[PDB]
């Protein structure tokens, strides 16, 4: 029932339906640029996991206009959702001294 | 099942416009893209674009002159390339494949032979070639079909439904005065016929037809 | 766009040798190289992904090797079935590119050709034209000359040739010769002679018939 | 500072022909190449922006291809008024430089 804990659990599967939205989008916003390495899903999904942890190698990177706003959404949600994870972390700690120090 | 059903020819008078068809069958995945590649006769492969029908995007090679233009239909699973403008630079098999997203052609489509002609579409004469009266055999004897009189290749010869696949040459046609012809040649043991049935399939799509014709011995 | 060379063009093996197909691409492309076997008339047939993946249904005989811009498709003791052209393919960058193609040549022992005349049939003599079809089949090597006399005299008009590619099924030739008549010339003459020359013999291999 | 290599510098053509002009830049620039094409006595004009990208006003029969540092102008059925000098120009890295051009005959 607890806020924090339901918001943590929907970013999680919210970041999963994110990273699997970017990586088909991504496919499709890169295939039509000459050059481009990010067009084929299962190494699209791996970019789209190093951009939502910001873990980013630089072994694949978008091109285009629209694959980069593809990856700016994948960046603000994996950001959030880690920060989600958080900021919950520190409310279940705030309550848990709360109660150990009786009040 | 076949995965890719083309149509086998394609006849277009030079400046017309063809609309050559590709229908998938098997799993489909919204990841599917749909290549079109050229060839030319004794030639390599040549990609020409591709479609993901599961949004209506499709992308072009850059380094060539833009005759297709790639449309698909969901709903009967069939992909489209409207040629448009045609000369003889672009009569050549062209071939569907079906890649899932991974980066390679899992499966291809038997190919559709355009041919950019004025010429009219003939249907072949299929006359049967057995051995003359004088001729001795060993223990094989070898019997053939002539087909002749043709436009626009291909034709498809098969022996006995296809049931007769060993010992089976089918020569390059040849063109002269507007017009195909080829021979296919089969051996078979000498013993054999003509007790057993040896009958040669023709297969002309352009002309949607196909004849049998049964080899007997000169009479 | 990626250039992928191919070469040499043609490679030329005895059967039960291992051969090796070579494919450069003009940058590094990891391991995104597939090669694909179309035989003549054939449509391509994938053999190996990702530069050494295994496909379902393909011999064991076939493997790939090499990362980077170096690739070698590999055929563990070739034999006929394995004549055809082999293309390689790179995923790594758009758009997807070709290389232009290895052809695969068996170097079998010499085969006289086995030569076949037929006469024309009933049917074309009834529509009114004349062909007379000489066949030469399962030869080895590819050179050969085939000459037609009518009535003992050389023959050159109405001769249209025709050869094959190798055999995948035994790696030999064949060619089919057509000399083309109206039905009034062919019933002008009797004799009709096809004549086959080969290397595997200093005389040549004549087949004939009389119209008689 | 990037070299780039227009080779051949003359292109002989028959009209209705179709022509390839090729700039090979020294080192790998995406697709930051642009081509302009200049006239005699005239100033440059902008024809193809970033390899491939068309421009308002500049008939259809142009086009550009290429990524990395190959890159083709293309132009489909040469006519008259195609007589001129090309130029490509890169602008991936500081400063940008200009390609040392090539002249279409007909
Ligand atoms: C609707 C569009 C599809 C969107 C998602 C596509 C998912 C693709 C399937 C991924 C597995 C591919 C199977 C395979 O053998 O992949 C290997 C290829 O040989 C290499 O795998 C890879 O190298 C990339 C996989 C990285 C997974 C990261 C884990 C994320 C929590
Ligand atoms: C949320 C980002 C929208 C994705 C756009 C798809 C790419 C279309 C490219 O033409």
């Amino acid at each position: 029932s607890a806020l924090h804990w339901r918001a943590a659990g929907a970013a999680t599967v919210l970041l999963v339906i994110v990273l699997l939205a970017g990586s088909y989008l991504a496919v499709l916003a890169e295939r039509g640029a000459p050059g481009a390495q990010l067009i084929t899903y299962p190494r699209a999904l791996w970019w789209s996991v190093e951009t939502a942890t910001t873990v980013c190698y630089g072994d694949l990177y978008p091109v285009t206009l629209w694959g980069r706003c593809v990856a700016v959404v994948v960046m603000v949600a994996g950001i959030t959702s880690f920060g989600l994870v958080t900021a919950a972390l520190a409310t279940w700690f705030v309550g848990r001294e709360q109660e150990r120090r009786g009040h | 099942q076949v995965q890719l059903q083309q149509p086998g020819a394609e006849l277009v008078k030079p400046g017309a416009s063809v609309k050559l068809s590709c229908k998938a069958s098997g799993y489909t995945f919204t990841s599917d893209w749909i290549h079109w590649v050229k060839q030319r006769p004794g030639h390599g492969l040549e990609w020409i674009g591709e479609i993901i029908p599961s949004y209506g995007r499709a992308n072009y090679n850059e380094k060539i002159q833009k005759k297709a233009t790639l449309t698909a239909d969901k709903s009967s699973s069939t992909a489209f390339m409207q040629l448009s403008s045609l000369t003889s630079e672009d009569s050549a098999v062209y071939y569907c494949a079906r890649e899932r997203g991974d980066g390679y052609f899992a499966v291809w489509g038997a190919g559709t032979t355009v041919t950019v002609s004025s010429a009219k579409t003939t249907p072949p004469s299929v006359y049967p070639l057995a051995p003359g009266s004088a001729a001795q055999t060993n223990s094989m004897v070898t019997l053939g079909c002539l087909v002749k009189g043709y436009f626009p290749e291909p034709v498809t010869v098969t022996w006995n439904s296809g049931s007769l696949s060993s010992g089976v040459h089918t020569f390059p046609a040849v063109l002269q005065s507007d017009l195909y012809t080829l021979s296919s040649s089969v051996t078979v043991p000498s013993s054999s016929w003509p007790s057993e049935t040896v009958t040669c399939n023709v297969a002309h799509p352009a002309s949607s037809t196909k004849v049998d014709k049964k080899i007997v011995p000169r009479d | 766009d990626i250039l992928l060379t191919q070469s040499p063009a043609i490679l030329s093996v005895s059967p039960g040798e291992r051969v090796s197909f070579s494919c450069r691409a003009s940058q590094s492309i990891g391991t995104d190289i597939h090669w694909y076997q179309q035989r003549t008339n054939g449509s391509p047939r994938l053999l190996i992904k990702y530069a050494s993946e295994s496909i379902s249904g393909i011999p064991s005989r076939f493997s790939g090797s090499g990362s980077g811009t170096d690739f070698t498709l590999s055929i563990n003791s070739v034999e006929s079935e394995d004549i055809a052209n082999y293309y390689c393919q790179q995923s790594n960058r758009w758009p997807f590119t070709f290389g232009s193609g290895t052809k695969l040549e068996i170097k079998r022992a010499d085969a006289a050709p086995t030569v076949s005349i037929f006469p024309p049939s009933s049917e074309q003599l009834t529509s009114g034209g004349a062909s007379v079809v000489c066949f030469l089949n399962n030869f080895y090597p590819k050179d050969i000359n085939v000459k037609w006399k009518i009535d003992g005299s050389e023959r050159q008009n109405g001769v249209l040739n025709s050869w094959t590619d190798q055999d995948s099924k035994d790696s030999t030739y064949s060619m089919s010769s057509t000399l083309t008549l109206t039905k009034d010339e062919y019933e002008r003459h009797n004799s009709y002679t096809c004549e086959a020359t080969h290397k595997t013999s200093t005389s040549p291999i004549v087949k004939s018939f009389n119209r008689n």
